[PDB]
RNA sequence: GAUAGAAAUUUUUAUCCUGACGCUAUAGAGAUAGUACCGUAAGGGAAAGAUGAAAGAAUAAAAUAAAAGUAAAAAAAAGCAAAGAUUACCCCUUCUACCUUUUGCAUAAUGGUUUAACCAGAAAAAAUCUAACAAAGAGAACUUUAGCUAGAUACCCCGAAACCAGACGAGCUACCCAUGAGCAGUUUAAAAGAACCAACUCAUCUAUGUGGCAAAAUAGUGAGAAGACUUGUAGGUAGAGGUGAAAAGCCUAACGAGCCUGGUGAUAGCUGGUUGUCCGAGAAAGAAUUUUAGUUCAACCUUAAAAAUACCCCAAAAACCCUAAAUUCCAAUGUAUUUUUAAGAGAUAGUCUAAAAAGGUACAGCUUUUUAGAAACGGAUACAACCUUGACUAGAGAGUAAAAUCUUAAUACUACCAUAGUAGGCCUAAAAGCAGCCAUCAAUUGAGAAAGCGUUAAAGCUCAACAAAUUCACCAACAUAAUCCCAAAAACUAAUAACAAACUCCUAGCCCAAUACCGGACUAAUCUAUUGAAACAUAGAAGCAAUAAUGUUAAUAUGAGUAACAAGAAGCCUUUCUC
RNA sequence: GUUUACCAAAAACAUCACCUCUAGCAUUACUAGUAUUAGAGGCAAUGCCUGCCCAGUGACACCAGUUUAACGGCCGCGGUAUUCUGACCGUGCAAAGGUAGCAUAAUCACUUGUUCUCCAAAUAAGGACUUGUAUGAAUGGCCACACGAGGGUUUUACUGUCUCUUACUUCCAAUCAGUGAAAUUAACCUUCCCGUGAAGAGGCGGGAAUAAAAAAAUAAGACGAGAAGACCCUAUGGAGCUUUAAUU
RNA sequence: UCGGAGUACAAAAAACCCUCCGAGUGAUUUUAAUCUAGACAAACCAGUCAAAAUAACCAUAACAUCACUUAUUGAUCCAAAAUUUUGAUCAACGGAACAAGUUACCCUAGGGAUAACAGCGCAAUCCUGUUCUAGAGUUCCUAUCGACAAUAGGGUUUACGACCUCGAUGUUGGAUCAGGACACCCAAAUGGUGCAACCGCUAUUAAAGGUUCGUUUGUUCAACGAUUAAAGUCCUACGUGAUCUGAGUUCAGACCGGAGCAAUCCAGGUCGGUUUCUAUCUAUUAUAAAUUUCUCCCAGUACGAAAGGACAAGAGAAAUGGGACCAACCUCACAAACGCGUCUCAGAGAUAAUUAAUGAUUUAAUCUUAACCUAAUUAACUCAUAAUAAAUCCAGCCCUAGAACAGGGCACA
């Protein structure tokens, strides 16, 4: 049974009260920021860069470990990063590494953060598919949030719009919401493979 | 009711059929064959 | 198992019923006639100028009769006798 | 607006002469009777009689033995049950039950088992016909520029949910008020809105039952069981209300608001039904409309009456950038039709085919306009619309019409040898005819610095070239569905054959189909006035005709002798045994 | 404890408790009572609480003003987080701009949100995250004992529920004897296949089949019987209910 | 509601929820009268022209003009003015003087004139094939695909239409039983492989027989666990409720989130919620002549550098299905029935796809819609073969025979 007949219905009847080109450009945002994660972190050895998204608590807020500390590397095995700016959040920087899903334990000196490389293993293996299995699930809820702005719209415009055209129009978004989940899925999935 | 240009031949009237086919071109026929006459 | 859908004859997929050679021969033979028709209704014994008002007073007095015809509509005469004639349903033998 | 509607002023002579063109037991009063019966009550409400002078003439006598239902007498392939027939019941051939509603019904759309009896068109303003008298008519009141008076011609039945008024209902149930009564045993200093569990009160779940034991039950299993408990008797609250631990619950088996009576023959643009024969003509939609489920006009059509032109219509004529089929208006001609006058109703919810278009998918048995056609008892096997066919009766005559197996199922191209400048020049690891770019000359009688395979590059295999013979050679072929394929079969005895209609001739005639609506002539059965007197005629009247309303009443069939129903045993006969 | 007697016994109603309003009083209710009282209501014992708002509509006030344990409400826009912020920084509008708590709920959709336990396997169940842009505090919010023919999920035990049914009795059933209905019924002399047809044929067309009658079984069809479809639409047809409908 | 253009090509008219423009009036002065022939258009109501004659201006015009000039507008009644006029997004525009929402508590009269299920038409969508080769495939279109395009077919999904049913055609899923198609998942015979072998990828032929058990979900689907030779796609009123269930959907009760002031509602969720029928007719109520897996040998053989590793042939065992039967075990308080137990299960022809032998058209070759005999070859299907197959005694009584009727016995004793 075919059992989803898909609907493409112009768009440009529309053109005014919905913009599914714009939905459409998030929903590929979506798509592309997961790519986009999904290349710089976990390849398959932790980087300078894998680690500068690290958000650690600053100030009540949330700032990223590139943006208070100074990280290179000084071993070909080792990361040092310097907390020489905020040597307050030491601390916070411990607890963002330790409890950050990268399998990265980390070496207080004072303020000369020391981070080895730990190895690539089976363990280390597993660890990455579970990061990426976060990270398809927190997309799909950036994706989840995408179509619930759109559904707000459609409600906004509900009030003057036809009935039947507010239910094709939330058709067809729900259709595209479904075929970018289902992109996302097929990505985690080529990732565990590569991973595995 | 189908339009007066279609994809399908658009099957006709049995007259118009019966006009056709009266109306068939018929290739004349000499009396006898030339091929290997002399 | 070989369906026609719709009816027969009225569908945009008919009865693809084909044209006998009995129906070409009537057709012909039709067709000679009109051709007959046509070539006797060629030439005509008098002009369209010689024609015109050869007879004509037939066709007033022809007009005139049927007008007269009409205008003697009126009901019947009423006479005794008619009147008269129910009495005998009594007549009897003395 | 629908409709309502006087008055001032006029006319009206006592009594008998009164009975019936009213019914005859489904009629006439409901009536043998407001009785049986049905409801608590108000209230509703029937059916049922047939001998004879004598039954103090029942060893009783005569008329019908005519409805449906049975028996006498069950049936023998096959088919809307019949018709054509036939020596012969079937066997042969042909016909898709009837009303109603629809564009269209055998439709598997509605209605009906059958019989009998009842059951449904009603009005005279304007008009038509006939008659009286007529510038006047009418037996009083009015109308009159041929009119007035009289007579005859006309307009159905059943059905709601509902609304209002007044009665009757709290013996069921909802809640109160009086007066009484029940709760045994066990655990607890307890009679604790405690616990187990009886009587008792409810009714969670399941299975039977579903015209049942029962219009709410049986069996098992469940909850409460000293309480906000169950229950007897009696009283109260009554419908624009009562009562409600709100379920819009209950208020006498149907409560979003009881039942009965009256208004009431409520009203339905909605459905169903609407009863004798024959004949004449006969209609598919433009505009308004709380209107598109209907009406009122127009256009068509019917019945009468006046007239005179009516359709077909050659020229000529009808716009400007291009424009088809063809239109409008017109003499002649072939026919007889058309227009006005007076009465009028039905219809105004449509199907396909051919053509010009539009929407859609250049889709529909799709939707909307314009032109034409059809709605056979013949043909296309069956069939609405396609084709043939100016539709009467009888014949055991004939001639014709449309129409009865359609076209191909097709594509072969074979020997013969191929050497030379030279690995042409560049690029490239290599580029030798062939990743690539440029030149494309030349040796031989004849062979492209090479048209395809092949090598990393070479090699090697072919094509064109000569020499040898040389039938013909350009494109064209294409799977499948679901219960079981679908007349059988046939390539040559002469064919513009033959057989084939509601067509057309022939012999006679009573001398041409039909739905809604319209017109006409007859007519079954009753009563009356006159005839008649082995059952009728002329007139006048209507309770004036039933194969159809899930019609009413009564009787009958099918289901069906089916579902279902019942009495412990023996015995000395009501005495002993088993539960 | 109560409820839709006759398809719903419930999570619905009531309930002790806590809160609001209305009343200073006499011979038939309340009541032969007198504000520690009596009526009109809300929410539901208890424990912690019940946050902000009188802008509008009500009610007192007959105008201001007061009242939310009265009806009710408790933000929008720009930017920052790789996309994705309810967080923050500004800005504008407000009567205030959702406090505590709980949280994928019996809570629009997304949705089978993510993760862990349970199982060999779980869209089930439980715990945690939770951002519920439509949770939320007497139209009450959170936990807790006891209770529940309430709704879900586990563990042993038990078994014909099941693998996979079997044997035997009673009532049924069949025959004999008696009595004897109901829905239903146009008439049937009441086949099958393909095709056609008001578009699903016993009755039409082309073929097959075909001595006639009983008795017992099974239910595929007779668009089977039952109830002038309760779903949908129409009706210048009703009725119940609510009002910011029109006359009052 | 009114007008213009196309549809509607040339007298008039002519529709669509057909394609486009517009109007609900402004500016200016020439402030544009009365009466009456004859006409256009038209259902009616309304709308339009207009000769002659009249009083005032040139003593020679008066139709007010322009904005596409065409539309710029409203009937009676009734209200107001000073008797002459005026008054409506009465715009639902032939107009009721003034009136909403909801009903799942619903009712009545109808409609298949009109929807939800099914059927039917079409094939937009879906599914199958072929034609065409640019491109991937190292080179190489077609081993495997194959864009832009072409053409033919099927009627599984959604939609479209509204033709049969609303004086009823009862719904998803599941249980029981399945009939059929082939567009074959397994089993069988082959062609090509970028086929060394094992695994594979495609295509041809074949429909007699099969196509599992479980957790979650009402689920069809879907995910997951364990297997299998495989766990096929569909049609059958999305087969089958006068055979069954009612978990979901879709009645009356009630919460939650939201909308509405409310009644009430949500293509939202959750709990609960009556599934009748005695069969009249048609139809039907038992003959067979097997299938598939697994173990061992082949064999560590062929094939492969090695890792890996068959086929064919030959022996057995098991399961399913068909038909039967109680010696034992088991259910078993009847001597029987019964499974959980035991026994049996087959030869020939025939073919489709595809291989080769001989050999003309075309003196070569060539499996031949060329004859002659040819052989290797699927599943069906028929037939060998198997079963029944002695007519007219039937009162009664037994029976491993049976509803009744039937059928076997009644001499050993
Ligand atoms: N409106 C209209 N209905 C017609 C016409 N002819 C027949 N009918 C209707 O068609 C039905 C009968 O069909 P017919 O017998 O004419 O084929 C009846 O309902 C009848 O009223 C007509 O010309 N106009
Ligand atoms: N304005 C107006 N009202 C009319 C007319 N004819 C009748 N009416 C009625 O008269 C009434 C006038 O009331 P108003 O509207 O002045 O209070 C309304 O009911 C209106 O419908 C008319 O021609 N014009
Ligand atoms: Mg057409
Ligand atoms: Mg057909
Ligand atoms: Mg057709
Ligand atoms: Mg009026
Ligand atoms: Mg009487
Ligand atoms: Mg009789
Ligand atoms: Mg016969
Ligand atoms: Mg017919
Ligand atoms: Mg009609
Ligand atoms: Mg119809
Ligand atoms: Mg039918
Ligand atoms: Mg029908
Ligand atoms: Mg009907
Ligand atoms: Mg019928
Ligand atoms: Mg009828
Ligand atoms: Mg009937
Ligand atoms: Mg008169
Ligand atoms: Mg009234
Ligand atoms: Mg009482
Ligand atoms: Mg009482
Ligand atoms: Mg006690
Ligand atoms: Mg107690
Ligand atoms: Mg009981
Ligand atoms: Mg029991
Ligand atoms: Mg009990
Ligand atoms: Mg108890
Ligand atoms: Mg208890
Ligand atoms: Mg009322
Ligand atoms: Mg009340
Ligand atoms: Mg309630
Ligand atoms: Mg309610
Ligand atoms: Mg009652
Ligand atoms: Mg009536
Ligand atoms: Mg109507
Ligand atoms: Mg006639
Ligand atoms: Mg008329
Ligand atoms: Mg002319
Ligand atoms: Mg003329
Ligand atoms: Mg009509
Ligand atoms: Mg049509
Ligand atoms: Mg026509
Ligand atoms: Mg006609
Ligand atoms: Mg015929
Ligand atoms: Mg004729
Ligand atoms: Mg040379
Ligand atoms: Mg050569
Ligand atoms: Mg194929
Ligand atoms: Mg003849
Ligand atoms: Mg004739
Ligand atoms: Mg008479
Ligand atoms: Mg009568
Ligand atoms: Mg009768
Ligand atoms: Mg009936
Ligand atoms: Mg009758
Ligand atoms: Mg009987
Ligand atoms: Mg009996
Ligand atoms: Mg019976
Ligand atoms: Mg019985
Ligand atoms: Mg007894
Ligand atoms: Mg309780
Ligand atoms: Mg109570
Ligand atoms: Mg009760
Ligand atoms: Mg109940
Ligand atoms: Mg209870
Ligand atoms: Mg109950
Ligand atoms: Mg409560
Ligand atoms: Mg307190
Ligand atoms: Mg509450
Ligand atoms: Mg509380
Ligand atoms: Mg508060
Ligand atoms: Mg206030
Ligand atoms: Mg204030
Ligand atoms: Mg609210
Ligand atoms: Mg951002
Ligand atoms: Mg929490
Ligand atoms: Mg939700
Ligand atoms: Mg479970
Ligand atoms: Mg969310
Ligand atoms: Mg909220
Ligand atoms: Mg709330
Ligand atoms: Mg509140
Ligand atoms: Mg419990
Ligand atoms: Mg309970
Ligand atoms: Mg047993
Ligand atoms: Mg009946
Ligand atoms: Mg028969
Ligand atoms: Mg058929
Ligand atoms: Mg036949
Ligand atoms: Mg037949
Ligand atoms: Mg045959
Ligand atoms: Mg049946
Ligand atoms: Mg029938
Ligand atoms: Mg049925
Ligand atoms: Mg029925
Ligand atoms: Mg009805
Ligand atoms: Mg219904
Ligand atoms: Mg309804
Ligand atoms: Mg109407
Ligand atoms: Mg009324
Ligand atoms: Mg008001
Ligand atoms: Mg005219
Ligand atoms: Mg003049
Ligand atoms: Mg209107
Ligand atoms: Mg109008
Ligand atoms: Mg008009
Ligand atoms: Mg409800
Ligand atoms: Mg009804
Ligand atoms: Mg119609
Ligand atoms: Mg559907
Ligand atoms: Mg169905
Ligand atoms: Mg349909
Ligand atoms: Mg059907
Ligand atoms: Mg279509
Ligand atoms: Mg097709
Ligand atoms: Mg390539
Ligand atoms: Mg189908
Ligand atoms: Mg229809
Ligand atoms: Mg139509
Ligand atoms: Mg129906
Ligand atoms: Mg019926
Ligand atoms: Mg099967
Ligand atoms: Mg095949
Ligand atoms: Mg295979
Ligand atoms: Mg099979
Ligand atoms: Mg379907
Ligand atoms: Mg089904
Ligand atoms: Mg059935
Ligand atoms: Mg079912
Ligand atoms: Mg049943
Ligand atoms: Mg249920
Ligand atoms: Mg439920
Ligand atoms: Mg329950
Ligand atoms: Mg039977
Ligand atoms: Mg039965
Ligand atoms: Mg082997
Ligand atoms: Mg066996
Ligand atoms: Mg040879
Ligand atoms: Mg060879
Ligand atoms: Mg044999
Ligand atoms: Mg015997």
């Amino acid at each position: 049974g075919q059992s989803q007949t898909r609907v493409n219905i112009n768009a440009a009847l529309v053109e005014d009260i919905i913009n599914l080109e714009e939905v459409n450009e998030e929903m590929k945002s979506v798509i592309e920021a997961l790519k986009d994660n999904f290349n710089k972190t976990l390849n398959i050895r932790t980087s300078p860069g894998s680690l500068d998204k690290i958000a650690v608590v600053t100030a009540d807020g949330k700032l990223a470990l590139n943006q208070i500390s100074q990280i290179s590397m000084k071993s070909p095995q080792l990361i040092l990063v310097n907390m020489a700016s905020f040597p307050e959040c030491t601390a916070a920087a411990i607890k963002a590494i330790r409890e950050s899903g990268m399998n990265l334990n980390p070496e207080v000196e004072g303020t000369l953060i020391r981070v080895p490389i730990p190895q690539v293993t089976r363990e280390h293996r597993e660890m990455l598919v579970k990061l990426a299995k976060q990270n398809t699930n927190k997309a799909k809820d950036s994706l989840r949030k995408v179509r619930t702005n759109s559904m707000n719209k459609l409600k906004k415009s509900k009030d003057t719009v036809s009935e039947d055209t507010i239910r094709l129009i939330e058709k067809q978004i729900s259709q595209m919401a479904d075929d970018t989940v289902a992109e996302l899925d097929r990505h985690l999935a080529v990732k565990t493979k590569e991973l595995l | 009711g189908s339009k007066a240009v279609t994809r399908h031949r658009r099957v006709m009237h049995f007259e118009r059929q019966k006009l056709m086919a009266v109306t068939e071109y018929i290739p004349p026929k000499p009396t006898i064959n030339p091929r290997c006459l002399p | 198992r070989n369906r026609i859908p719709g009816r027969q004859w009225i569908g945009k997929h008919r009865r693809p019923r084909p044209v006998s050679a009995q129906a070409k021969q009537n057709m012909i033979r039709r067709l000679e006639t009109e051709a007959e028709n046509q070539y006797w209704l060629s030439r005509p014994f008098l002009t369209a100028e010689q024609e015109r008002g050869h007879a004509a007073v037939r066709r007033a007095a022809a007009f005139q009769a049927l007008k007269a015809a009409q205008a003697a509509r009126f009901p019947a005469h009423r006479r005794l006798e008619e009147q008269l004639g129910h009495l005998l349903v009594t007549r009897k033998w003395s």
